[PDB]
RNA sequence: CUCCGAACGGUAAGAGCCUAGCAUGUAGA
């Protein structure tokens, strides 16, 4: 099963470990579990390519350690 | 660093210059007796007795003791190196060498004071134990019917043979792969010319072994190593051409004669399997090695002289040349031997040890060994460890088991300088011996 | 000092 | 390591030369002197 | 987490250059 | 034997890594395979002849191919265990005990040989040596080599090997034998084999090279700051990926 | 000083020592 | 057999146009 990191620059850098045929809810559902913030809050992008609450992880085939600049709405 | 000691050094002289007889202000002299200073410190780190001439007492004094000051940190500098040598904690890529030409010419000074102590000093080689080590030498060549050496003539088929060998090491040697340099151009143009004209060559070669009595001067180089250095010395195109040929002319006639004894022979083999199994395999073929239901015991020697280099008669090493090799190539290998020494500035003095960098230099040293183990081992032990010359042994075989069985020796062995002993002895030798 | 120095390098 | 710094400050010297160079024809000095 | 850990030749916590940490519950 | 030797080959290995991995980027990722290096130079990559465990995982040998069907994704065999890229060079090279036992059983059947050839009247019969044409003591091949009689009348090299030292500035690795005299010391193709083959072929460990297309669907040898170059771009996705460095994604200006 | 003078006796040492061994050598290739 | 780490070494430099959260509190006639 997939770790990622849920990483920023500004004192965030989280390690969410995510499932293999998993949505993104459930992922953002675990950011706010370790980061402390409302669910529907949080955004995901790695420029620019915004991750959306539908797509799903093996969608985008994210892998162990693939790191996502973390932003909030 | 040292450049904030250099700066306070410079500082001092000045203020001496000003305060330590100044000869009152009347517009005084400037930094050119600085500059006098200074190059009096380079020619003395040349090991010479130059001075800075050209000034009054007290001046020179001052100068005198800002160079012993200069000296005494940069030895500091060079210790606090050479501290950081061994282990070096990640040293960087310039320190090395500015450590490796201050070690260097640390090693050029004592080496020009052992040779200064030589000459001045008379530390012989015991004379009266150097006619024992001659008479035992004679008696072991009476004992092995080993006849001296037959000074090549322009008449034998292999000599070309040989010269195209020495060439192709040479060549070998000097150009590996995309290396050339201001002189090993001329040395792939002396093994050209000699890959061309072999007669030529091989006339001249004569000519300088049975003319040629000195040689030019020979530079040093000292290989980067962390704790043992390995001194490459550099030598003359011609010379090491020659070097090359008379050298392997004597080994080949050892090795055809038998000039060598199989014990001191790092030889025709891989060190690992020669030297582990045989040395083994004759601890454990022994007559009854590992039997102590009598009290027996075993013992292992292992050590290493640390004397085959720059303490040696040349006088005895020229005795013996001759006394197996004819005088002209004899008395050639003993001038090559102490012939020039040359740093980046300096002069090395000669006569003081053997210039192992020297081509045909492993004879040399194989029969220095060949002669101390003469004298260690003595006559009947080596008589009986060797076997006679029509029916000698293997390196470490026996005729019967009563020749090891009758001294304590049984097994030996020796390296360029390393040696390796086994002897058994039986427990009335033993008390006899820790009583002695 | 260089006796042990150069004995030891 | 140093091959870096040196790439760096190459680059850097290359970037203020071609800064220079679109400045000193730049279009307010040259073109903007080709009205004059 | 995949490999074994028990093949290694001793052991490997991490060769990123900064095993600061020191422990694994042996006592 | 030597447990220590084993640990600090492994720690200079890694030593090495650094800065063979660091010398790009200053921030020493985390996975990098060794597939970077352990590829020769025959394909593109280093040739580093590794002793120490490096464990190649199974998540960097996935390729495909859009032929007839579309992107026919497939894997390297590593189901079984972990994958061992260098499981150990003492496997590959014969030692001096199993040296020293093959020389004792085939020089007697050398002599042999050639004591029948001297009484049948037959020559050098390479055919008839090439069972034991594999090492010898020295490389048998040195036995009927073309400076045959050039180099037996030279007694003595290993003296001569050894103050060579002191005959040139650079460190000869020679005291183990004489290249022409001994031969050969080692055979390494048997391990190139091995790990092409545990890299998953070459289809598998090329998958991250650029030329999935490039007008070459076939292997055809074309090899012409060019190597180091050549190196970081024929490696650019292997390299230059996202589950190695941290996510700090940045695109060009074009 | 005394170096010459050592030498010198280190010299003339080896030269009778080699004489006699010469000599020596003679007399037992011609006694053999 | 539960010990879990963060920053820098990182995003080429550029000429034309455009928009703005912030800041003084006074001397003197």
């Amino acid at each position: 099963m997939i770790e990622v990191v849920c990483n920023d620059r500004l004192g965030k850098k989280v390690r969410v470990k995510c499932n293999t045929d998993d949505t993104i809810g459930d992922l953002k559902k675990l950011i706010a579990a370790q980061t402390g913030t409302r669910w529907n809050k949080i955004v995901l992008k790695k420029w620019y390519t915004i991750f959306k609450d539908h797509v799903s992880l093996g969608d985008y085939e994210i892998h162990d350690g693939m790191n996502l600049e973390l932003y909030y709405q | 660093v040292e450049s904030h000691f250099d700066l306070e050094l410079r500082a001092a002289v000045m203020h001496d210059i000003l305060d330590m007889m100044p000869e009152g202000i009347k517009q005084n002299k400037a930094r050119t007796i600085l500059q006098h200073l200074s190059e009096a410190w380079r020619c003395w780190k040349a090991n010479i007795p130059w001075k800075v001439p050209g000034l009054p007492t007290p001046i020179e004094n001052m100068i005198l003791r800002y160079v012993k000051a200069k000296a005494d940190w940069w030895t500091n500098t060079a210790h606090y190196n050479r501290e950081r040598i061994r282990r070096g904690a990640t040293v960087d890529k310039t320190v090395c060498k500015k450590n490796l030409g201050r070690l260097t010419r640390l090693y050029l000074k004592a080496e020009q004071e052992r040779q200064h102590n030589y000459l001045k000093d008379g530390p012989y080689i015991t004379a009266e134990e150097a006619v024992a080590v001659y008479t035992t030498t004679v008696h072991w060549l009476e004992s092995r019917r080993f006849s001296p050496i037959p000074f090549p003539p322009l008449s034998y088929k292999h000599d070309t043979k040989l010269l195209i060998l020495a060439l192709e090491r040479l060549k070998e040697a000097y150009s590996v792969k995309s290396r050339l340099n201001q002189s090993q151009r001329e040395e792939l143009g002396l093994i050209e010319q000699a890959y061309d004209n072999p007669h030529e060559a091989l006339s001249r070669i004569k000519r300088h072994l049975l003319t040629q009595r000195a040689f030019k001067e020979v530079g040093i180089e000292f290989m980067d190593l962390y704790s043992h250095l390995v001194p490459v010395y550099d030598v003359e195109p011609l010379e090491k051409i020659t070097d090359a040929y008379l050298d392997q002319y004597l080994w080949y006639e050892a090795d055809k004669r038998r000039l060598f004894p199989p014990w001191i022979k790092p030889a025709d083999t891989e060190p690992p399997p020669l030297l582990v199994y045989k040395w083994c395999q004759g601890i454990n073929n022994l007559q009854d090695v590992w039997e102590t239901s009598e009290g027996e015991c075993n013992v292992m020697l292992e050590s290493r002289f640390e004397k085959m280099y720059e303490k040696i008669d040349l006088t005895l090493l020229n005795r013996l040349l001759r006394l197996i090799v004819d005088h002209n190539i004899a008395d050639y290998m003993t001038a090559k031997n102490n012939v020039v020494i040359n740093y980046k500035d300096m002069n090395h003095t000669n006569s003081y040890g053997i210039i192992r960098g020297l081509q045909f230099a492993s004879f040399i040293v194989q029969y220095y060994g060949l002669v101390m183990d003469l004298l260690v081992l003595g006559l009947h032990r080596a008589s009986e460890m060797a076997g006679p010359p029509q029916m000698p042994n293997d390196f470490l075989s026996f005729q019967d088991i009563a020749t090891e069985a009758a001294h304590p020796i049984r097994l030996f062995c020796r390296y360029i300088d390393r040696i390796h002993i086994f002897f058994r002895f039986t427990a009335d030798e033993a008390r006899d011996l820790i009583q002695r | 000092e260089f006796h042990k120095k150069f004995m030891e390098k | 390591e140093a091959r870096k710094r040196e790439l760096k400050k190459n680059k850097k010297q290359r970037m203020m030369v071609r800064a220079a160079v679109l400045k000193m024809k730049d279009p307010k000095q040259i073109i903007r002197d080709m009205e004059k | 987490d995949h490999f074994n850990k028990t093949i290694l030749p001793k052991v490997m916590q991490v060769k990123n250059f900064g095993r600061s940490g020191r422990t694994k519950y042996t006592h | 034997n030597t447990q220590e030797l084993l640990d600090l080959l492994v720690k200079c290995e890694n030593k090495i890594q650094t800065r063979i991995k660091i010398g790009l980027n200053s921030k020493m990722p985390s996975r990098f395979p060794p597939v970077v290096f352990y590829t020769p130079k025959e394909l593109g990559g280093l040739g580093m002849l590794s002793m120490g465990h490096v464990l190649i995982p199974q998540s960097d040998l996935r390729w495909s191919k859009q032929t007839d069907v579309g992107i026919t994704h497939f894997r390297s065999g590593m189901s079984h265990e972990e994958d061992q890229l260098i499981p150990n060079l003492y496997r590959y090279i014969q030692p001096w005990e199993s040296e020293f036992i093959d020389s004792q059983r085939v020089w007697a059947e050398y002599a042999l040989k050639r004591q029948e050839a001297i009484a049948q009247n037959r020559r050098l019969t390479l055919e008839d040596l090439e069972d034991s044409w594999d090492r010898g003591i020295p490389r048998i091949n040195t036995l009927f080599q073309k400076d045959r009689h050039t180099l037996a009348y030279d007694k003595g090299w290993r003296v001569r090997t050894d103050f060579k030292q002191y005959q040139v500035l650079k460190q000869n690795p020679f005291w183990w034998t004489h290249q022409r005299h001994d031969g050969k010391l080692w055979n390494l193709n048997n391990y190139r084999t091995d790990m092409i083959q545990a890299l998953g072929g070459v289809e598998g460990i090329l998958e991250h090279t650029l030329f999935k297309g490039t007008y070459f669907p076939t292997w055809e040898g074309l090899f012409w700051q060019i190597p180091n170059r050549r190196f970081t771009l024929w490696w650019s996705p292997t390299i230059n990926r996202a589950n190695v460095y941290v996510g700090f994604q940045v695109q060009l200006d074009l | 000083e005394n170096f010459a003078k050592l030498a010198e006796a280190l010299y003339i040492a080896d030269r009778k020592a080699r004489e006699a061994v010469e000599m020596r050598a003679q007399v037992e290739r011609k006694m053999a």
